[PDB]
RNA sequence: AGGAAUUCCCAGUAAGUGCGGGUCAUAAGCUUGCGUUGAUUAAGUCCCUGCCCUUUACACACCGCCCGU
């Protein structure tokens, strides 16, 4: 997981 | 891309009340209540009523047997009896015998048409027993 | 105790939602001065040359879905996602019709010539005709299976052309509302529909580069007119035809796909068809000398030529054209709108007022007065009550940003690891620091005026402080996993982080040491915030729980559920212990840490937001979405009570024997009317059942009648109505329909009434008619089935002599018996 | 001789009258037996107020598709 997806 | 364009005719013939040119498409394209319903309506028009024996005999062959099979089902109800039996006696009277033999299915139609039919003579035979009551009643009118 | 309310106040940043089409308005005159350009739940009219907001039209809560100008220009009609349909003044702009037949979102609207009928379609498969001028809906038409495409009307016979997502043209006869011509070229979506050459030919277009053509000729056959295939005309477009469209009386026919480029043709009609056959005739000639079906096969092939298209810096959404030089208007997935003059050149730009990207991060000044938002290649300062841009700056992009406690300068962060100064009057980057390796994620203001924290992908945490203004790196904190969040205390002892793991750790600011965890999250934490005293701590995660803890011993106090998905924002307002958070569910929540309890719910936006602002006074908050607008809320003095707001959320025939009577009267008035009515030659009722005669009428009332039913309806029935009901019997039997039916009700009355029938000499007559029609006609009809008797017997003899022949004979015997056994249930 | 409201009641029933017992619980100006005299109206509908169910054993005869999210 990665804040990219999360946030972004 | 045919169908829809069938259809579109049979929805037309429809609407212009055009319902002898409505018996061929609808048995070619295989609707049985569409067929019942313009039976119907051909017959409760008097015009149309006595030329329906002369568009019978038009149809080609197989539009014929899948017709003699819709009458199946059409005798099996009793409100439905009197347009399946106008149309079954067009087929005994105008075609050959040993050419209805040739009929693909006509034996197991025969085995269904028998025992239904045979209900309906029973009970158009006490109507007309009933129907003497007229008779007694012009006597005793004064 | 008593909480206040926050309203919606404004709507701004947005010059054009990407759904919806663009149309050319007149007002005062000027036919290509002003537009309309749909928002979200908005429609807004611009001027082109001023660059200004004329007029705003108001919406309620659903998003606009297409628009549609009257042809007398005075109203404009809205279409919506609900599906109800709003008609405008221009001059007043306020709207007072309101059309919801259907139930799904408007895909088109287009007026007829006159301005009288409305037609609509939309999404469900349905296309309804409106009466504009008195305000009612006429009917509905249902025959296409997928959404609606396009709907034209025809004006010399009164027909309507239309087009869905399923691959059907279907023409309709409106007289009658009846679909009497299907077409079935298509392979796919017919996207596009429009009329040309005075209603003389038809142009598709489809998900393929051919665009085909038919010529109308009016007059399985064809009824009210023929269409054939004339050809088909090449799109240098390898891709699906988003629009079709053509000028109002002009030669231009304009398609569009789904890339920038807008390419347009023009059709040559009457003298100018002609002599360029002409010239095209003698240049033949000339051939001939130097040395026709096929230059006349030449000259249809020409009849539409391909001027130059225009090209477009993105692609197009909606566009419209106007020609008196042609004025083309195209809207973007930017908010942009731009205006090509050809016979191409740019005319002008609207590209100020809005981002051209979503805004990922919000923030306000230390005064309430400037607001700040930042998106992707874009920075800008907005007025919080003139609402305009005051300066804008160009950015490599845009993550978190904070606004300096000095009123001049600003500071932003970016998917690069950068940092970027700004001051608002000079509108100048003062320089660029290398600060992080990896996106640079969250951004903390210090309590004091100086200094500042950052946090980002990198794994390190870095302090900065300000030094003409710029900032150098005292000391950084390495930790282990990625930094989502950093804020620390309103105080500064304690430094707040929150790690790609489900945990927030807790650092001394002064020693850079360890002193709490915080952890129970399924998910990782997006956003914290402290509150202002420092005793709680509110973090919200991707998993739809938000959590509140104590600075004090790291005890958490509550969990609740608030958003439906995950939570993107929060912070605290300035006063109080009362916070605000916004999460993808379409909503902005307030929330009391005291007590645990939801007081409000704001509801403007139509898409996931992704930041939120509060302003250090409280007053004002500021959220940006995935729809491209920004809204501004504001406190109100009314007090707002929790329970009273709580209850708001859960509000938001004649009998058989009666019958007959009836059809009686009636059928004695009518044949009354109808004796009057042929002498001076010399009733909604019936039309409801299709025009029949008064004594049909009465035929369907006794079938209607249930069966059970019938015979103490015939004995309630008075002597009154009997002897019109024996003539109208008589009727029935000699059309020979329902004679079953009829004669069972028929016998009766009579032996009811047998005794009074006698004494009135008056029914003499009538039964002599009765008694020749009722047996003349059951036993013709007995005759039929009769006769049926023996063709179907000799039939069934005939088969079973065939089979005798077969009969391996026991096999035969044993396969045949077993065809003819039946199986009952049967109680031994 | 007991208003407004309200409760109960179909045959040896409603109502009146007397005579006993205190029975391993309860019962004292109350509890429970037993006998005597003995009626008016009603034997059917779903209209109001409600309740219980359904709308997928092929003699004859009859009958011939509940609807929507
Ligand atoms: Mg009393
Ligand atoms: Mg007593």
């Amino acid at each position: 997981i990665s804040v990219h997806k999360l946030k972004l | 891309e045919e169908q829809v364009v069938r259809q579109q005719e049979l929805d037309n013939l429809l609407h212009e009340k055009r319902y002898l040119r409505a018996l061929g498409l609808a048995i070619s394209l295989d609707r049985p209540h569409t067929v019942l319903t313009v039976i119907q309506a051909i017959r409760r028009d008097p015009e149309a009523c006595e030329k329906l024996e002369a568009t019978m005999l038009r149809l080609r062959r197989d539009q014929k047997e899948a017709l003699l099979r819709f009458c199946v089902t059409w005798n099996t109800n009793s409100r439905h009896c009197h347009e399946a039996q106008a149309v079954l006696g067009v087929l005994l009277r105008r075609e050959a015998p040993e050419e209805l033999l040739a009929y693909e299915g006509v034996r197991a139609a025969l085995e269904a048409l028998l025992p239904y039919t045979e209900r309906h003579f029973q009970r158009l035979s006490r109507t007309l027993q009933a129907a003497a009551f007229l008779d007694f009643l012009w006597h005793n009118m004064k | 105790k008593q909480y206040l309310r926050y309203v919606a106040s404004a709507v701004f940043g947005v010059i054009g939602s990407q759904k919806g089409n663009i149309v050319f308005v007149t007002l005062r005159g000027e036919k290509g001065r002003y537009v309309a350009v749909p928002a979200c739940e908005h429609v807004f009219i611009w001027d082109l040359r001023k660059g200004e907001k004329i007029l705003i039209l108001q919406g309620l809560k659903q998003e606009v879905t297409c628009l549609c100008p009257s042809p007398d220009g005075l109203h404009l009609a809205v279409g919506y996602e609900d599906g109800s349909i709003r008609i405008f003044s221009l001059l007043s702009g306020e709207g007072n019709v309101t059309f919801n037949g259907h139930k799904a979102a408007i895909t088109t609207l287009k007026y007829d010539q006159l301005g009288g009928r409305l037609a609509s379609g939309s999404k469900d498969t349905d296309i309804i005709v409106w009466d504009v001028i008195n305000e009612s809906g006429l009917y509905r038409l249902k025959g296409h299976k997928d959404a609606i495409t396009q709907a034209l009307f025809l004006r010399e016979k009164n027909l309507l052309v239309t087009s869905g997502k399923d691959t059907m043209v279907k023409w309709w006869d409106l007289d009658t509302q009846h679909c009497f011509k299907t077409m079935v070229g298509h392979r796919t979506e017919v996207w596009g529909l429009v009329l040309l050459s005075e209603e003389k030919r038809l142009i598709t277009g489809a998900s393929d580069s051919e665009l085909r053509v038919w010529d109308i000729a009016y007059l399985p056959e064809d009824r009210i007119l023929s269409c054939r295939k004339a050809g088909s005309i090449m799109r240098e477009g390898r891709d699906r035809v988003v629009n079709l469209a053509v000028d109002k009386t002009g030669r231009i026919l304009a398609c569009h796909g789904t890339d920038s480029v807008l390419e347009l043709f023009c059709i040559l009609s009457k003298k100018e068809i002609q002599k360029k056959m002409d010239k095209k005739m003698k240049k033949a000639r000339k051939k001939a000398k130097l040395h026709p079906e096929v230059n006349v096969e030449m000259s249809l092939q020409d009849e539409i030529q391909r001027v130059t298209n225009i090209k477009t810096s993105a692609k197009i959404k909606s566009f419209d054209l106007i020609h008196s030089e042609l004025k083309a208007v195209f809207l973007l997935q930017n908010n942009l709108v731009e205006l090509y003059s050809l016979n191409p050149v740019r005319t002008s730009r609207i590209t100020i007022g809005g981002h051209r990207s979503d805004v990922r991060t919000l923030s306000f000044s230390s005064d309430n007065i400037a607001v700040l938002s930042a998106a992707a290649d874009s920075i800008k300062i907005w007025n919080r009550s003139t609402l305009q841009c005051i300066r804008t700056m160009t950015c490599e992009y845009a993550l978190c940003s904070f606004f300096v406690p000095g009123d001049r300068q600003v500071v932003i962060g970016t998917k690069t690891g950068k940092l970027q100064l700004y001051d608002l009057a000079s509108g100048n980057l003062l320089e660029t620091i290398d600060a992080h390796d990896g996106a640079l994620w969250s951004m903390s203001l210090s309590p004091d005026q100086r200094g500042f924290v950052t946090g980002g992908a990198d794994k390190s945490v870095k302090f900065w402080d300000f030094e003409r203004l710029s900032v150098k790196q005292t000391r950084t904190l390495q930790l282990d996993e990625d930094v989502l969040c950093v804020s620390y205390s309103p105080n500064q002892k304690l430094l707040a982080v929150s790690l790609l793991d489900c945990t927030v750790k807790i650092f001394y600011v002064d020693t850079l040491k360890f002193f709490l965890s915080l952890y129970g999250h399924k998910l990782p934490v997006i956003c914290m915030d402290i509150s202002h005293d420092g005793a709680l701590i509110a973090t919200g995660s991707a998993d739809r729980n938000v959590k509140i803890w104590g600075l004090d011993f790291g005890d958490c106090h509550k969990s609740l559920f608030a958003h439906d998905d995950s939570v993107m924002y929060l912070q605290f307002v300035p006063k109080s212990h009362l916070f605000f958070t916004a999460g993808k569910d379409h909503k902005i929540k307030q929330w009391d840490a005291d007590k645990f309890e939801h007081i409000q719910t704001l509801e403007g936006h139509h898409q996931e937001i992704w930041c939120l602002a509060v302003s250090p006074s409280g007053d004002y908050v500021v959220s940006s979405s995935h729809d491209k607008s920004l809204r501004l809320w504001e406190r109100t003095r009314e007090p707002l009570i929790l329970e009273e707001e709580r209850e708001m959320e859960r509000e938001a025939t004649v009998k058989a024997a009666e019958r007959i009577m009836e059809a009686i009267e009636l059928y004695r008035e009518e044949t009354a009317k109808m004796k009057e009515h042929k002498a001076i030659c010399k009733n909604p009722i019936l039309m409801a059942y299709g025009s029949i005669s008064p004594s049909a009428y009465v035929l369907e009332i006794f079938k209607g009648i249930k069966s059970s039913e019938l015979e103490e309806s015939l004995l309630v029935l008075p002597f009154s109505y009997v002897p019109d009901i024996l003539k109208l019997f008589n009727e029935f039997i000699q059309l020979g329909s329902d004679v079953e039916l009829i004669c069972r009700c028929l016998f009766f009355l009579l032996r009811i009434h047998f005794g009074q029938i006698t004494s009135n000499q008056m029914l003499v007559p009538v039964i002599e008619k009765l008694r020749e029609t009722t047996i003349s006609k059951v036993s013709q009809v007995r005759d039929v089935i009769g006769f049926n008797m023996a063709g179907l017997d000799y039939l069934k003899r005939e088969c079973e002599a065939k089979s005798e022949v077969m009969f391996s004979h026991l096999e035969e015997k044993k396969r045949k018996r077993k065809k003819r056994e039946k199986l009952i249930l049967t109680l031994t």
